[PDB]
């Protein structure tokens, strides 16, 4: 005999979750005036 | 004798420290950015201050 096989669709996800680094505070972005480059966006593990 | 400092010896050896060309440059006067007292009283609290 023999079947379908069962579908999976496999597409990027919602709002594309996951895709940047969010709440990793190892590969946390940056955005700081040219000079100064002290970081202006500090990200948590708790803040989701 | 306009433009030569009166010598005892022409080459001197040691120009001393009045007729050789001193640099006085202006103060430096610097803005500190931050007072540190407020920065640390802010932190304290909970704050976590982060940016230039």
């Amino acid at each position: 005999q023999a079947a379908p096989n069962r579908p999976n669709y496999i597409g990027f996800r919602d709002n594309f979750i996951g895709l940047m680094y969010y709440n990793s505070t190892g590969n946390m972005g940056v955005l700081a005036g040219q000079a100064s480059q002290l970081n202006a966006v500090v990200d948590l593990q708790d803040r989701n | 004798a306009l433009t030569s400092t009166p010598r005892s010896q022409l080459n001197p050896p040691n120009w001393p420290a009045a007729q050789v060309y001193q640099e006085n440059p202006a103060p430096t006067t610097v803005l500190l950015p931050r007072d540190a007292e407020a920065e640390v009283q802010m932190t304290n609290s909970g704050a976590q201050l982060a940016g230039g």
